[PDB]
């Protein structure tokens, strides 16, 4: 899965 | 450019009218009129430029990922998916090339309060992530080097002149540790800036205002949520 | 044309990729491109020329409500609402004339099956609907005209050749009840065309097969939603 | 409110 970044 | 003859404050009514109508591509377009106008941009205005790209950029990346990915399943035929990935790939490239650009030649300045100019330096390090996610070769090193080293640059900025718990320097340093874990191959960097960056934010939250507790907090479970991925 | 130096059946493919990766306006220039190679369309490719030009006239029309609607507010104020009120018309009436030039330089023939006629005839009162939808005038008279008697042609042959419950025989009842109402201001032709059309389908609303029953009978329901919304 | 037309 990939992974968060801002909003 | 096309935006040449109309007033700035009607570009950047413009800008709110596309976004109304999430037109984001006419919403882009108003804010380059605008900053190419030469004066910089209030809090407001930087936040229109950034949705407005972000919107355009996201709906590409998300396309070449869905071509990227059947490419991928047809390798393991016919030219069809390849030639349509590398056309949506050479879009995403223009529009971060503009970007770049903008932030290059108009907004990114010795001057300015803290947040700006880290604001300018992390939306560059973003646009040369988003072009390292599709390059390759020397080319993808070029591009790995400008984006740490614009990162680099605002995390010392935001180190010397924000709190722990700032969103912006919050929101840095959750990009700049996705950059580390699925850019840079550095992996231990990656955990090692979000768990810093978690636990310096963790020890200031009991001192906040309820509204800076949420802002704040909403950035936190990310860097959270990545940490639970990558360990 | 752009795509002239492309195999159709590189251009179909493409348009199912562009689908996949809801690029719509990719996904109508590669339909345009596959039409302008001179043969008939298969049910499947008119339907995927049909998705691709709804989707990109679609969002056009929302925008164009948005902002329409934000313009009727502020006539109670600079020209910068009407002015991108114009520039998004204007882009619907580009798609809209490029449908219907297909339609007029490709499409439409004498031959064919039943379905196809009716489908690319309904397509054409479609399309001068949305022209008519943002038109004025002596303009918007012609045009009313122009798609009152693609209708009509449609009707007659869909009436003859198709039985009751067809979804595309249905569809364009429906359409057409639409334009009664909302465009040419015949309330009581499109009560009468909607009530008929749902009667009629009723006989025969127990034998569907598993293709057209969710399709048949989602527009038997729509006749009945516009039916209250308009009673 | 808008009438509803064929979708698809």
């Amino acid at each position: 899965r990939r992974a968060a970044s801002m909003d | 450019g096309a935006m040449g003859s109309m007033e700035r404050a009607s570009l950047i009514q413009k800008a709110k009218l596309a976004e109304q109508a999430e037109r984001y591509e006419d919403m882009a377009a108003f804010m380059k009129g605008a900053v190419e106008k030469g004066e910089e941009l209030s809090c407001e205005e930087r936040n229109l430029l950034s949705v407005a790209y972000k919107n355009v950029v996201g709906g590409q990346r998300a396309a070449w990922r869905v071509l990227s990915s059947i490419e991928q399943k047809s390798n393991e035929k016919g030219p069809e998916v390849r030639e349509y990935r590398e056309k949506v790939e050479t879009e995403l490239q223009g529009v971060c090339d503009t970007v770049l650009g903008l932030l290059d030649s108009h907004l990114i300045k010795e001057a300015g309060d803290a947040e700006s100019r880290v604001f300018y330096l992390k939306m560059k390090g973003d646009y040369y992530r988003y072009l390292a996610e599709v390059a390759t070769g020397d080319d993808k090193k070029r591009i790995i080097d400008s984006a740490r080293s614009a990162y680099q640059e605002a995390m010392d900025i935001s180190k010397k002149e924000m709190p722990p718990t700032n969103p912006i320097r919050l929101g840095l340093a959750l990009n700049f540790s996705v950059f580390h874990y699925e850019i840079a191959n550095s992996p231990e960097e990656a955990i090692s800036l979000a768990k810093t960056t978690f636990d310096e934010a963790m020890a200031d939250l009991h001192t906040l205002s309820e509204d800076s507790y949420k802002d704040s907090t909403l950035i936190m479970q990310l860097l959270r949520d990545n940490l639970t991925l990558w360990t």
